[PDB]
């Protein structure tokens, strides 16, 4: 139960950290990916713009996973103004 | 062991919620003990570095001026504990309200984003850095870090 | 000798009040499950007596982001004569929250609601918040202490 | 030391409570006074309009004392639009 | 040229009047329709909710036409906060 | 030939509507004298030949440093000799003749209705809050009746 | 008689210009710039100026919270005219208001923080202040200084 | 009547132009100067006004000479 709860909380910290970096310069919204070490573990993050039906909000997903192949532990979608 | 490791995680979640509440609400507002961000050894009587800044406490009822009530908070390490110190008024003569937030924290560190790179000090007194990284080295977990964005704007 | 216990108690009290100011001064006009603006009922949050739940302003988001503010959810309850504060990141949530044990030796949590002419003991209006809320704690040592907080103006349709 | 610290803290709570009551209806801002029981003690509060060097804001002080005669333990000033 | 410009301006006026009515009560956003008399002419308006790919904003279209069957002279899309 | 005069008339009307959009969409929760009112609406107001209206409006936001944030001006509308005229004052509390703009010729009537939450009524005597919506109707000699509906800002004043 | 009417015409011109120049919107417009200032812009006989401006705040529920329009000033046959477009992005003729007669010249200057300058090429921020000067055949030169909203765009 | 109304309008324009320059950098001192407008030299004066800790105030006044009473005085407030 605790191992699981560690992974959830720590992947979630990395998600927030990477969303912050996107939010710094969001007009430049392009796909990227990388690695962040946190609590002794290397996490694999992905930033993905998210198609939109309206002209007012841009959207993007930040996903964090245990390997570059793995399904993500957490995905958070955020919206940015134009 | 399951109980104790479960209690440690819940302690960390509590710490994170509190730190989010503070560091995501940094106020572009100078304070003394003027700087925007105070970051120095033994600040707040920290064992190592201490951080202090003004933050938005709450919006006042709509009739009241000012609309925002600014408080002052700080973080330090005292005997491998992360402590949060809180002041109702940003211009305070001395003792703040102390909260022991997280045990077995060996180090507190703070880095500052200057638009291009992370750096170790912030001596710009008219603008905040665009981002702040708070790094805790826990005795069990090692390094955990949260990045927060600051409000835009300059003072004169 | 236990000048220290009295001081610890005072400091504890101070921490509880900063935390409550932080929550009650930031009530959000946003409905929550399980749909009310303000939940005030027996055994709410599995309180031993009354529990209170509401949405609150968590923080303003950076310039670029929509929405401009993150709304969180908080509750207060009594467990074994201790006041506890419960926190959720999201107002609409599937179960249990982040629990902070806030204050020991609390005999009673009571909340009252100012309807613009007088104080009443429930709030069933799902469209508007009461102009003011009074949170009354009865401590076993200090007795009754109360804090009055104003709410944001506005109604939902 | 703790005795004084208690008084400071509980007088401050009364000040906040009575400020909130002024803020509810501050168009009818008048000099007023009363009593609040808090933590087993009667506190004597006073609301006082304060002159302002402009038309935009009104000010008031809320002051809280141990008796009707005593100097205040706490005085807080607030402004209303 | 002026006859067409008249139609465009007056149908836009009706579109604005009906957007305003939707905005008074936008939690109750639904497909609706009716008629408005303006500048001597009956105009046929329609409000239509627009599917969105996000939870933050609701959208609707207000379209105004010269008959119940006709293609609209004007269509305007607007957005309402889902959690204002 | 005459198609030139019709273009000039539609151009005039477009101009009028832009001005009215600017005013009626920016109505301010600010009482004005003439005993104060939120919305003034009466026969012969401002020397109108029929109905006239007067209200405070948001004129502009002041630069960030400045208090107050919003500069409130005062505007009204009236008919003079079948002309819609717009009258403007820099300050909502004014001793001062207003700045008159001839906005639209051949306007017979000005009529305004106020949405009180359940009906459209013909006067507004609630001094504490604005109506949720206002419908401004003009009767033009050529085009007949045209109307614009505008929503107001939410908020209550104290009594 | 004529002089009072002329004073009143000037008064109206100024109210209008206040309405536009005190509400400059930090939003780029096409042809893309924050402020367009150039010879024969908008078919001016001399200088023309064009910018996005705050039109009105929308009702509470609506997103966006305000509607940005686009306005310009030009001289045509020694008249100051103001042009209005409902949309900052426009395929279009604008709504032309003839504002003031007997205007020989329109000049606009830009405050770069230390001094007034004659052009504005920075497309990420507005100049902190703008000065609009009119030369009238009768009254001569009159000028108005306006402050802009603070803020920067990204490249 | 028209000559007085001219003076009023043109002094008010100079008052507004000088307030704007104060507002550019208000952190606020007594100053004065001359602005040429509509063919006339106008003599302006910026004066801090005492106030609470939240707002600063200044008056801008414009006169026809350095010796004369002002045609117009405008007061404005700035956030501290
Ligand atoms: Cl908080
Ligand atoms: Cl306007
Ligand atoms: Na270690
Ligand atoms: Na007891």
């Amino acid at each position: 139960t605790v191992g699981y709860l560690e992974q959830k909380m720590f992947a979630a910290m990395v998600a927030d950290n990477q969303m912050a970096m996107v939010m710094l310069n969001p007009k430049n919204l392009k796909a990227s990916n990388g690695e962040e070490e946190l609590a002794g573990q290397t996490w694999y993050w992905k930033v993905a713009p998210v198609a939109t039906t309206q002209p007012l909000l841009k959207a993007f997903d930040v996903s964090v996973a245990a390997t570059t192949q793995a399904s993500p532990i957490i995905t958070v979608r955020s919206y940015v103004a134009s | 062991l399951s109980q104790e490791r479960t209690a440690r995680l819940n302690e960390l979640q509590r710490a994170l919620v509190m730190m989010d509440s503070d560091f995501r609400q940094i106020a572009l507002r100078q304070t003394r003990t003027k700087k925007l961000l105070h970051w120095a050894d033994y600040l707040l009587d920290s064992d190592n570095k201490g951080i202090m800044f003004a933050r938005l406490g709450w919006h006042n009822p709509q009739q009241q001026f000012p609309r925002g009530e600014v408080t002052k908070v700080g973080y330090r390490i005292k005997d491998e504990r992360l402590e949060r110190v809180w002041w109702r008024y940003p211009d305070t003569p001395q003792e703040g309200v102390v909260t022991p937030l997280l045990s077995d924290v060996e180090e507190l560190n703070v880095r500052f984003y200057d638009g291009k790179q992370w750096i170790n000090e912030w001596s710009n007194e008219l603008t905040l850095p665009a981002a702040i990284s708070v790094e805790l080295t826990l005795k069990d977990y090692g390094k955990i870090a949260r990045t927060y964005l600051t409000p835009e704007g300059n003072l004169q």
